[PDB]
Order: C-alpha cells, then sequence, then structure tokens
C-alpha cells in the first residue's frame, strides 16, 4: 500500500523527531509511464 | 491426545458441528500445537465466532498464552474479529496482556486500524499509555500509520 | 495446509538509533538462519 510506502523511516534528527518517505514525497500509483492515453469515440478507453 | 489434535484442526477449519461432536466425547480445550496454539487461539485466528463460544462454554482457558506470550484476545484484536473480541471479553479476558515483545491487543488493533475493536478494549479498560518494548504506544502507532481517525479515540 | 511460520519484525528507528545497517541485520539472519552460497572455490580439479 501507499501507507506502508509513506511509512518508511528516510533518517531521525537529533532530538528524535521520524523523517518519514512522505514528508519529502506525493506517494500514490501511477503508471510506469503517462506517455500512451486512449480513447475510443470520445470515451475513456485503454486496449491492446 | 486424538481427539485434542481433532480438535486443533475442526476449530482450525470451522466445522461448528464436529467441534460440538468433540466437545460431547470430551476432546481436550487446552490441547496444543508445538508454537503453543489452543483449538481457542485458532478459533480466534481464524474468525469462527460459534466455536470460540463453544470452547468457553467447555472450560478453554481465556488468557492462554502460546510459546511467544500471545493471547486468543492478541489474535481477535489483529485480524479485526470484533465480536469474538467482546466474547472473549465478557468471558474475563486480560484487556492489558503482554506477549514477549510488550505488545498489547490494543497495540495490534490500532496498527492494523480497526477502530471498533480499539473503542472496545478501551471500554473494557485497555491501558491507553502501555508501552511495548520500544515504548511505542497505540497513539504512536495511530501518527506513524498516518490515521487520523484512530489518532482522534485516543484522546 | 498453512503451517505456523514464525514471523520477527525488525525496528528500523532502533536499527537507525543504535547505528545497525539493514544489510548488516537482514544479512547475518540469512546467512545464519538461513544459509548463504559466498563462492566457489576447486576440490581434486573440480569446481564446487
Amino acid at each position: 500500500s501507499t501507507e506502508e510506502f509513506g511509512k518508511i523511516l528516510l533518517k531521525v534528527n537529533q532530538d528524535g523527531s521520524r523523517v518519514l518517505l512522505r514528508d519529502v514525497a506525493k506517494i500514490e500509483l501511477g503508471g510506469e509511464n503517462y506517455d500512451i492515453i486512449a480513447e475510443f469515440n470520445g470515451q475513456p478507453a485503454s486496449g491492446l | 491426545s486424538d481427539l485434542g489434535k481433532k480438535l486443533l484442526e475442526a476449530a482450525r477449519a470451522g466445522r461448528d458441528d464436529e467441534v460440538r461432536i468433540l466437545m460431547a466425547n470430551g476432546a481436550d480445550v487446552n490441547a496444543a500445537d508445538v508454537v503453543g496454539w489452543t483449538p481457542l487461539h485458532l478459533a480466534a485466528y481464524w474468525g469462527h465466532l460459534e466455536i470460540v463460544e463453544v470452547l468457553l462454554k467447555n472450560g478453554a482457558d481465556v488468557n492462554a498464552y502460546d510459546t511467544l506470550g500471545s493471547t486468543p484476545l492478541h489474535l481477535a484484536a489483529h485480524f479485526g474479529h470484533l465480536e469474538i473480541v467482546e466474547v472473549l471479553l465478557k468471558n474475563g479476558a486480560d484487556v492489558n496482556a503482554k506477549d514477549d515483545n510488550g505488545i498489547t491487543p490494543l497495540h495490534l488493533a490500532a496498527n492494523r486500524g480497526h477502530l471498533e475493536i480499539v473503542e472496545v478494549l478501551l471500554k473494557y479498560g485497555a491501558d491507553v499509555n502501555a508501552q511495548d518494548k520500544f515504548g511505542k504506544t497505540a497513539f504512536d502507532i495511530s501518527i506513524n500509520n498516518g490515521n487520523e481517525d484512530l489518532a482522534e479515540i485516543l484522546q | 495446509e498453512d503451517t505456523p511460520q514464525f514471523k520477527i519484525d525488525i525496528d528500523q528507528e532502533k536499527a537507525q538509533a543504535l547505528g545497525v545497517s539493514i544489510n548488516d541485520i537482514n544479512t547475518t539472519l540469512g546467512a545464519a538462519w538461513g544459509g548463504s552460497y559466498v563462492n566457489d572455490f576447486i576440490d581434486r580439479g573440480r569446481v564446487k
């Protein structure tokens, strides 16, 4: 899950405050690439 | 025992009719596999509510601990079995039970974010300030997991 | 059928706090308990 990736501990500061991956990045499920986008009669579509 | 191993299998599989017949013939309810899991441990784990009640009616140890100190309430709370958690607590389950790690049913419930079970545990007097071997509370888990709903409940 | 298995959770915060790398932790565990194929040697003109 995106949650689990968010919890990833990058480092801990001197005071002891945790720096998680979600503190330095936005974490979501998204395509390996965003180059190819398809439509079927002006309607959102994929295909093979 | 013979029936002890059959009850362990029956309780796990969730065959209510077989468990009934075993309780009549007198299958050992305190039977334990190599890891120290009783039929109640298994019933609680696999979410078999009817068998949990049947086992407890037949003098099953509610505060039985495995070889690492985990109880049926730890399992029921961790895997989100609200109905079984209530039954266990009604029959006198140690709400502040600590395993060998110092983890409680509240810690485990908070970790998977079972909001209903967390409020049930707190109702039956769960120690909200209870710390595991790393000094982490159910609240420390909630803010790390990023569970805003769970965070509000523990205040 | 499913069998009882010993789940071990490595605390990332505690590891970084004591200054112990996860590689050294996961190597020490994996090598000792699981075994580790390091490299090859020649026994009487036979690579093993």
